[PDB]
DNA sequence: AAATAGGAACCCCACATGCCCTGTGTCTGCAAGTACAGAACTAGCCAGACAGACTGACCTATTTTTGTGAGGGGAATCGGGAAGTATCCATTGCTAAGACTCAGCAATGCTGCAACTCTCAGCAACCAGCTGAAGATCAGC
DNA sequence: GCTGATCTTCAGCTGGTTGCTGAGAGTTGCAGCATTGCTGAGTCTTAGCAATGGATACTTCCCGATTCCCCTCACAAAAATAGGTCAGTCTGTCTGGCTAGTTCTGTACTTGCAGACACAGGGCATGTGGGGTTCCTATTT
């Protein structure tokens, strides 16, 4: 028979193979049932395609054909569960968010 | 040559089915391979410690479900909660 | 060789540059020092990790996935580099 | 759990400005964004704008750029929409509505509804109106103009009462939306099927996309039981 | 353990507190206990023994009471004496 | 009489400037130099990969950048525009690190 | 009569309640918020007592520290009167 | 069905712990934060406790779940296992 | 030959069987080592004995027969290798110490 | 019912050794067994880590010595090293 | 690296008081309590007490209470000890010496002494002087009068210098010690050998327990080569 | 009124006992890790120019600190009522132990194709130059 | 307070380019397929305990009203300091080359760890007792 990628199976475009693989050979538990690489990567593919599709909505509303770190710390930032997600993580070349405080502002 | 077997060509893919016309930086896109990476370890590590308490051996949907609902925030757990399972079935049926 | 007095190196206007990415409109003239001392306490901590995971390697290069593990390991994960 | 408290009907005369509260509870407030919403008779279902209270972010639709401003009050959960230069045209009724900031979420719950009086991508539903009896099948069609990757939702609205969510994302089912409501399709081509009707089911449903910037609704289909 | 006329033999040795009590003849091994500081070294018994209440020198001297039957400590007619016995001397 | 700007208002050019581009804000050389002058202190001779240096550099621009935000926090709290290393050491000392 | 100057009974306060290891909400109290509070998530749930005797304590300790941190915060802006923007200070400094 | 609970975490009581935090002195309008922020955390807690009894197919909260919630927010609890 | 227990052989209190039985059955490894067990029953131990010689000392100074959590979080919160080893740990019925800001004691 | 497995008797053991005379109190004791957990716990999963980075699959005195290192701080780290380079040490020779 | 810096001789009258500084650098300076001991010529060394400076917490020998007050400066990471009503019998060598908050740790560094000159657990160390060549064995006694669990130290002070730290806890090498060094016992019994002698090794040895309050120095022992 | 007896529960810390299951002793197989040798690779050092960032002085404006004083906010007090708490009993329901069964997952071997490396063409982004709009700053009526 | 003129900066457009991204050729290592077995997990039944609910009596705390004091806050002066310019200077950066010390890869092999099994002793759950502790009443100095 013709070989079928699980994840085609799946209709996933990340490996459930490899994820597989990897959650037997990474020291979690004694056995791995035979759904739990399929939702690892479901999971996984889901978000990076949240992700994927901000960055590159920030990236389109600045005038650019290429996503870059800026255009993903722009995507993770401005959304409050993204930055809740990620709030101990530091990305390279990234930046910050521009927030000046209203205080420091001119009055009149 | 050492095969460095990362996640760029998976991620490639959903690029280019969300964002058609879209390319990526290769800093971006070592950037995105370790949100992958970092995102694996933790709900694998939250699912083998759930099958840990509860003196269970294997790893099953159920403990990733479990673990995507305990990491992952507001309606970021419910809309993967919605894949997995969508994905599961799917694959059940063959 | 042997490297000597190079904190200095962090200049005042580099200072006045990262507290305007903050958001700073006005600094203090001893903010400068004090500032000098706290990125040298965070250097220190994480190139002592940093060390002792590339010496636990046997190895004689500080690679930068031992960074990487130095700051994972403190609750300061960092992105785009392994 | 989720509610979105409005003012009542306000009485303006032309040439004044009006704000109406979005008093939210139930939820983390600054997690979803707060969506407006006019609906007049002559066009249906019109979406003006958003704002985030999680960053004071707003997005406002072009045809409403000035006449909309929307502000935010984190302190009392409150979000203000103000019309400014009330001309005749405007005698509607404003709703907000809560939507998530997941792209695959849509507008879930809304706000009652202040009638206030006055002294792109086109979706096309296919049957206007129809008519059924109390077992039959219905199917409503809403070819879109561009398209959209799923980001299509199906609204119920019972006469003179806020719209209820019934799909999202083209395909899931909504919360408490019982299994006779199935949507299907993707791309430009989108469908509403109901199995099985009963006497609840008379109501205008309207689908809404959020694929693009401005999100637009369809005309509407009055669907009649018996 | 029994180690409450160890107590009583140790401070009497050492010479510790003799304002509560003391010797007037350490051959037979009779002493006298204070009428005014007796509470005081009823409490300082509760605390070495680290107890749940501070105990009253009524407490402390129903323990006396169960030492006749084994013999360390007996009750003789004279107002605020006892003694051990030859071996625990 | 030269063109002079009132202070404040460059000092706010400047936030929107920095705020807006993601590049090292510390020359590269004085930081390596002084990564291998802590290093030293750890065992003798070693060596550094080029991204181990830029590693760090982009962890210790982060750290001060988040630092010096929650500093200016502190700063505006008590009624204040100048950062002081008071407020340093309380942002400090809330997040934990003292 | 005698009246005790203000600030001498609250130090008195800060002495006997940093010395004691008690808690100090009363526990019916704790235990209806727990349940009520369990109640959005659960319907017809079931607690063990040291389940909510460790809510508790864990309630108690974190808004302890967070009442140090606001002390610091007001403390800072030469006060000694704690008011909702030092909690609110400490809170976004530390994360939450 | 229990309403309005979070009265009962009465004014009193939070100024016993602002006095073990080392408060001398306190606002009046303190109360109704500290309310709010206790009600956050406890919902958090609880939430993530409740997952884990749910996982184990139980209906009962153990202790082990609330300390596993705590450790998992990073608030490690000890004394109770 | 007679039985002999690891700890034993070590000359530890630690159980070192145990703790290679929770090595094994913890997902940690594929193998465990021989003497990771003894070292770590060893380490372990060493910090028991530490944290329970501090807290008899705070129990003697107060007067008392048993150390009660109170004295454990003393010797911990009063070390800063121990505060900072246990800085995210919450002790039961541990209170906290004793500390008052200058600025609110009255001149 | 089912034969718990606690520390106590170790760390009753242990204080018996350190301070023969003064007793413990049964939360003080449930407190010291969360203690030995979590250190153990610590410990382990960070010598895993390090077996892991190394592509090693087993964990030795020299993982646990590393992790030790990283773990403690200060003298600490020292004096638990010495101890346990003691105890292998003794160990070794049987 | 580590160092305990101090001050000059002093020169004082009687019934003054002199505080004298103990600057340290090149270790975290609040991880670490100060320790302050005096050595008089006719008492050899005592332990004045000492200071944590993570929280100020002091404490006094209970024959220097009153006469001596130990101040903790964080910002300049300094320990100052103030002398109040010198006495005639003061003059003596005052030492600094680092020593951590672990029990099993000793006083590891120490400053190099200050002079100054105005116008209970005891040590038995048997020993008190020796004569040797340049090849043999040394055993030096330390028995004790109550028991320590192996909380004993030896230190080799050469004369006008600051004691050096050979052995801690009963058996330990310190830094940097060859293994020609070696302590044995535990108990009550303790015991110091040296394995081959140098010309370097004459000096002055002395036993410090600190397994109970009052810490309590030695005797001494004078040994002398070939 | 202080001192003494005493019955009767009761508490703490050893100490003993039964048992059962898990840690130890012994042997075997085999692969994980090591010593060694050789290839390759990459980080440290050298060197020179040069342009732009840095530095120290100077003046000023503008920000922080200090010294008022008023007033109303919070602390101190108190007494009655409202919960909280302790304990006691009954019910019930829900958690896990024990036996039984078998479906899914590990282990194995072979194979083919998907993912990795290396490369190179072409193009999105960058740089330089220029121009126009917006905004800061200093009189001025 | 209300614009107005002047100067500076920022934003947008257009052409040259340039280094960085995406796609193709070669290949190789791992995912998929097909068996085999066996054990971990699912299912039923029921013992056993702990959580829930109600009662009662007692203790502890909470709530609202009064008084007043001292803390916070608004405000003006001073006096301290940082920011803006500018002339001069110094250092980071870019370029490329050379080791040479370090890292990576392949073999032989050896040493230590998993697996299997018998079994016995350590550790857990009860229990029993000494030496008091507590509590209330009565009796004799």
């Amino acid at each position: 028979a013709k070989a079928k990628s699980r994840s085609s199976r799946a209709g996933l475009q990340f490996p459930v193979g490899r994820v597989h693989r990897l959650l037997r050979k990474g020291n979690y538990a004694e056995r791995v049932g035979a759904g739990a690489p399929v939702y690892m990567a479901a999971v996984l593919e889901y978000l990076t395609a949240e992700i994927l599709e901000l960055a590159g909505n920030a990236a389109r509303d600045n005038k650019k054909t290429r996503i870059i770190p800026r255009h993903l710390q722009l995507a993770i930032r401005n959304d409050e569960e993204l930055n809740k997600l990620l709030g101990k993580v530091t990305i390279a070349q990234g930046g910050v968010l521009p927030n000046i405080q209203a205080v420091l502002l001119p009055k009149k | 040559r050492s095969r460095k077997e990362s996640y760029s060509i998976y991620v490639y893919k959903v690029l280019k089915q969300v964002h058609p016309d879209t390319g990526i930086s290769s800093k971006a896109m070592g950037i995105m391979n370790s949100f992958v990476n970092d995102i694996f370890e933790r709900i694998a590590g939250e699912a083998s410690r759930l099958a840990h308490y509860n003196k269970r051996s294997t790893i099953t949907s159920r403990e990733i479900q479990t673990a995507v609902r305990l990491l992952l925030p507001g309606e970021l757990a419910k809309h993967a909660v919605s894949e997995g399972t969508k994905a599961v079935t799917k694959y059940t049926s063959s | 060789k042997v490297l000597r007095d190079n904190i200095q190196g962090i200049t005042k206007p580099a200072i006045r540059r990262l507290a305007r990415r903050g958001g700073v409109k006005r600094i203090s003239g001893l903010i400068y020092e004090e500032t000098r001392g706290v990125l040298k306490v965070f250097l220190e901590n994480v190139i002592r990790d940093a060390v002792t995971y590339t010496e636990h390697a046997k190895r004689k290069t500080v690679t930068a996935m031992d960074v990487v593990y130095a700051l994972k390991r403190q609750g300061r994960t960092l992105y785009g580099f392994g | 759990e989720v509610q979105l408290q409005q003012s009542g009907p306000e009485l303006v005369e032309p040439g004044t400005s009006v704000k109406m509260p979005c008093k939210a509870s139930g939820y983390t407030f600054t997690s979803y964004t707060i969506q407006w919403v006019k609906q007049t008779p002559r066009q249906g279902l019109e979406w003006i704008g958003y704002i985030y209270p999680y960053n004071a972010g707003t997005k406002y639709n072009e045809k409403f750029k000035g006449k909309a401003t929307l502000t935010s009050d984190k302190s009392s959960s409150t979000v203000y929409m103000e019309l400014s230069s009330l001309t005749s045209e405007d005698s509607a009724v404003y709703y907000c509505a809560r939507k998530s900031s997941r792209l695959r979420s849509t507008l879930d719950y809304w706000g009652q509804g202040t009638s206030v009086t006055v002294s792109d991508i086109k979706m096309t539903q296919s049957p206007s109106s129809m008519h059924a009896s109390l077992g039959e099948r219905v199917t409503i069609t809403c070819k879109a103009s561009q398209d959209i990757r799923s980001y299509l939702s199906w609204y119920q609205q019972k006469p003179w009462k806020s719209p209820k969510t019934l799909i999202y994302y083209a395909t899931s089912l909504a919360d408490g939306v019982p299994s006779r409501f199935s949507g299907s399709g993707s791309g430009q081509d989108f469908s509403l099927t109901i199995n099985n009707l009963e006497s609840d089911d008379t109501a205008t449903y309207y689908c809404l996309q959020h694929g693009e910037s401005p999100y637009t609704f369809g005309s509407g289909t009055k669907l009649e039981i018996k | 353990k029994i180690r409450l006329y160890q107590f009583l033999l140790d401070l009497l040795r050492s010479g510790d507190m003799k304002d509560s009590i003391w010797w007037v003849d350490k051959d037979k091994g009779t002493f006298q206990f204070s009428s005014k500081h007796k509470e005081a070294l009823a409490h300082r018994w509760g605390i070495q023994k680290g107890n749940r209440k501070k105990m009253t020198y009524q407490k402390m001297a129903r323990a006396l009471r169960n030492y006749g039957k084994t013999g360390e400590v007996k009750k003789v007619k004279k107002k605020l004496t006892y003694q051990f016995s030859g071996e625990v001397l | 009489k030269p063109h002079r700007y009132r202070p404040g208002t460059v000092a706010l050019r400047e936030i929107r400037r920095y705020q807006k581009s993601t590049e090292l804000l510390i020359r590269k050389l004085p930081f390596q130099r002084l990564v291998r002058e802590i290093a030293q202190d750890f065992k003798t001779d070693l060596r550094f990969q080029s991204s181990a240096v830029m590693a760090l550099q982009e962890a210790c621009e982060a750290y001060l950048v988040g630092l010096f935000e929650d500093t200016n926090l502190c700063a505006i709290h008590a009624k204040r525009v100048t950062i002081m290393p008071k407020d340093i050491q309380l942002a400090r000392r809330i997040r934990g690190e003292r």
